[PDB]
């Protein structure tokens, strides 16, 4: 009654049909690396790290495209997936600067974690990084665009659930710069989400700026007070 | 009597050979400010190619 039998690695798993390879992925507990694809934002192959290699096929596809038919046996710890992985980190810290001391965010950067667990030890390069001029957006959030990896999340964002249109790719290449052209001061609602929606530190927030690491602080769970929704 | 000729003679005699190998033995060949600016050695990585974490 709607549902397509298919393997993670020779393991059967059952899945709605329309799903990603990711989302049935999920489902047995296994997590491809990511930066453009999250749980309520919309679909984009980007950034290209979740490269996962399925059997009997010449080119490797995306955990955010393709829909799961039936018959895919998902290999996940292949030779060739290993290499996608290491190989794409290399080229998403080619052009990006060494700011991890000066960095707002610390342990919860989702560059570290990925690049010391499915990137390569040492890298190839020697001569490059490119330099982007920042853009006051708000006295809210600040931003620094020189770390930011252009994997378009924050776009979405201020698009499709924000609603606001002022975030956008401009220029080809390396010189691709995101944000408002028009240098107009961003503030709205729903503006303090953008810095968590930022999987590196492109994006943080201006009045927290700087005072603990992610590792330091002891979290706490509390309900919200003074808003409605709670 | 300081003079070290007549009292060599004397710590040689008085159960077993010694002359060489002093007690304090920090006289010649003790090298300060260690050696001018080395450069350290690479292992099997740092040069290109073929050094993927799949092999390793
Ligand atoms: S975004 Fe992550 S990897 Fe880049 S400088 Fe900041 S902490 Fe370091
Ligand atoms: S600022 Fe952050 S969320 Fe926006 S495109 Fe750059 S890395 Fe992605
Ligand atoms: S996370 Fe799937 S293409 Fe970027």
């Amino acid at each position: 009654s709607n549902l397509i039998e298919v393997f993670v690695d020779g393991q059967s798993v059952m899945v709605e049909p329309g799903t990603t390879v990711l989302q049935a992925c999920e489902k047995v507990g296994m997590q491809i690396p990511r930066f453009c694809y999250h749980e309520r934002l919309s679909v984009a192959g980007n950034c290209r790290m979740c490269l996962v290699e399925i059997e009997k096929a010449p080119k490797v596809v995306a955990a955010c495209a393709m829909p799961v038919m039936k018959g895919w046996n998902i290999l996940t710890n292949s030779e060739k997936t290993k290499k996608a992985r290491e190989g794409v980190m290399e080229f998403l810290l080619a052009n990006h600067p060494l700011d991890c001391p000066i960095c707002d965010q610390g342990g919860e950067c989702d560059l570290q974690d990925q690049s010391m667990m499915f990137g390569s030890d040492r890298s190839r390069f020697l001569e490059g990084k490119r330099a982007v001029e920042d853009k006051n957006i708000g006295p809210l959030v600040k931003t620094i665009m020189t770390r930011c990896i252009q994997c378009t999340r924050c776009i979405r964002f201020a698009s499709e659930i924000a609603g606001v249109d002022d975030l956008g790719t401009t220029g080809r290449g390396n010189d691709m710069q995101v944000g408002t052209y028009i240098e107009k001061m961003f503030m709205s609602e729903l503006s303090g989400n953008i810095i968590d929606i930022c999987p590196v530190g492109a994006l943080t927030s201006k009045p927290y700026a700087f005072t603990a690491r992610p590792w330091e602080t002891r979290k706490t769970e509390s309900i919200d007070v003074m808003d409605a929704v709670g | 009597a300081s003079a070290t000729r007549f009292i060599q003679w004397l710590r040689n005699w008085a159960s077993g050979r010694d002359l060489q190998a002093k007690l304090q033995l920090r006289y010649q060949e003790i090298s300060k400010r260690t050696q001018p600016p080395p450069k350290l050695p690479v292992g099997p990585s740092h040069k290109l190619s073929n050094n993927y974490y799949c092999t390793r």
